């Protein structure tokens, strides 16, 4: 499941960042990170969905959820 | 031939620098994403706009905590990133203790 | 209407409905909503006119998300604005350090 | 079917204003819109906090105007305080 | 004139805690701003909440999500089931 | 008893939380069971940090919390220290790290 | 009476002391003036709010509460001087 | 050399009281006050609050800054790891 995020798409974003040289462990560093940050915005973003008695989590609860974590998204009803 | 090893790094850089479509493909996202939500909440849906606006938002800071840990790494005398880079961009942004 | 009133293209009524349904004060002055527009539409003027600028650079007649991300990373002050902002499909600006570059 | 507002309408406006042979992208309407919204939300939010500070019920345009000096880098504030205080004054005018 | 504040609620929780403890001014003072400055967060939270769900009031669940969003888990926890048993208590009496 | 304290069984005072968040535009109305969910967090979380305070300044040897104590208590406390992890504690210092 | 070069009045003593309670060791000669330019700008932006505050309150005297104001306005929230 | 640093980091560690001198620092601040509007006057606890705000924030700043310059296989910081610091911050 997390390792689904392949070694190759890590190497794509890191490009995109101007990486040129990566180190081994990065990748599974780089997917740690992921998950922790994945972790803290969907649970701010369940706990919005929860709190309006829905069982599917809008785009509004993500946006509110990235609001919170000082991440502002644009695009998606701000 | 043969391209001498970081002439294609380089050209990749220019190629994805330049695009803006997402670099995780897809499906293994949004299955990710399911299943870290399953731990907090049973039976949940979502909308395919909230899972592109996770991508998005996760792609963004990804790639802007790799910009931090090139340039950690380049403090460094070096020219590959390594765990500790991230570790320590992480430490002085104060996300990681 | 009033943001004709005010040459104005931001709606002012929307404003003032917004400014008093949002719990801000309890009571809304008359000056406020039309300042608060005004601000508003020089704001979007200026984003708009930076971005129309790259779609020409960019050799496009119709605005994508990547032209107003260009025009917000490449000018200072918008990007000082927009600083914990991510911009959907916006991408980075191109941008690769000396020492990667070969010799 | 729900009838949902934006800005839309008056961001084309605006457009034509600036680059009369140009168009936008609903991608980038919807981020527009959103960048609408925020900023308004900072500006509101800060004009609040001034009344709350100085023990007063009235968010007027002098705490609009306030707010934005506080919120707005140098330059992009002076523009923005021109223009609103031009608004203003031209609403006075007319009634 | 009247400069209200926290003093006496937090001299009656430190004596409640540690009775043969007294507080200087300074850390009273900023007590008095923690005390303030999580006020203000929480009720913020709340009060964004009933605006995200189109509502006009806050309740103590617009209060108990706010904490849930704020506090870090042990300390949400705990916070959590002391504002519903002061809640059920007050409802009670 | 007359105080909505003593109803709810609280330390602070649930009339002047119920002030506040009615003079601090927040919402039309406020219902009556924050004001008391309210006064109970901000109570456990004053309590919370006094406990630490005090073994501190026990450490110390003192018999009055100063800022030093709070400081010590938030920055030892990972959780507390996560809360005010963007707030600076007048007198608060850093903890002895080499 | 006029104001020049104040900057020079934090001296190298001081700046020496505050990297102690930061815990370096060691400190390189071109450090002090990055110190005092780092310094002075994050002193002119808490100012530049503080003023702002201040003339919001049409006050010639400018007010702890404006600091502390301005401090959370930066993301830098301060207890003990009110608030 | 370095005991009497390692000295005076504990010292230094150990006790809160200000380490910036009291009156260079008022009138660094009047200074700066004063370019932005004239005929201002100030409460010392609005100075103290200030002075308080600019140790806080450099000793933090130090504490990063040393971060770096281990980070680098040094032990002595220097101004481009103060830039990194405050890059990786998102200062400006």
């Amino acid at each position: 499941n997390i390792q689904g995020i392949t070694k190759p798409a890590i190497r794509r974003l890191a490009r995109r960042g101007g990486v040129k040289r990566i180190s081994g462990l990065i990748y599974e560093e780089t997917r740690g990170v992921l998950k922790v940050f994945l972790e803290n915005v969907i649970r701010d973003a369940v706990t919005y969905t929860e709190h309006a008695k829905r069982k599917t989590v809008t785009a509004m609860d993500v946006v509110y959820a990235l609001k919170r974590q000082g991440r502002t998204l644009y695009g998606f009803g701000g | 031939h043969r391209y001498r090893p970081g002439t294609v790094a380089l050209r990749e850089i220019r190629r994805y620098q330049k695009s803006t479509e997402l670099l995780i493909r897809k499906l293994p996202f949004q299955r990710l994403v399911r299943e870290i939500a399953q731990d907090f909440k049973t039976d949940l849906r979502f909308q395919s706009s909230a899972v592109m606006a996770l991508q998005e938002a996760s792609e963004a800071y990804l790639v802007a905590l790799f910009e931090d840990t090139n340039l950690c790494a380049i403090h460094a005398k070096r020219v590959t990133i390594m765990p500790k880079d991230i570790q320590l961009a992480r430490r002085i942004r104060g996300e990681r203790a | 209407t009033r943001s004709s009133r005010a040459g104005l293209q931001f709606p002012v009524g929307r404003v003032h409905r917004l400014l008093r349904k949002g719990n801000y004060a309890e009571r809304v002055g008359a000056g406020a909503p039309v300042y608060l527009a005004a601000v508003l539409e020089y704001l979007t003027a200026e984003i708009l006119e930076l971005a129309g600028n790259a779609a020409r650079d960019n050799k496009k007649t119709r605005i994508i998300p990547r032209h107003l991300q260009l025009a917000v990373r490449n000018d200072e002050e918008l990007n000082k604005l927009l600083g914990r902002v991510t911009i959907a499909q916006g991408g980075v600006l191109p941008n690769i350090q000396s020492v990667l570059l070969p010799k | 079917k729900t009838r949902k507002e934006s800005y839309a309408i008056y961001v084309y406006k605006v457009l034509k204003q600036v680059h009369p042979d140009t168009g936008i992208s609903s991608k980038a309407m919807s981020i527009m819109n959103s960048f609408v919204n925020d900023v308004f939300e900072r500006i509101a939010g800060e004009a609040s906090r001034l009344a709350h500070y100085n023990k007063r019920s009235t968010i007027t345009s002098r705490e609009i105007q306030t707010a934005v000096r506080l919120l707005l880098p140098g330059e992009l504030a002076k523009h923005a305080v021109s223009e609103g205080t031009k608004a203003v004054t031209k609403y006075t005018s007319a009634k």
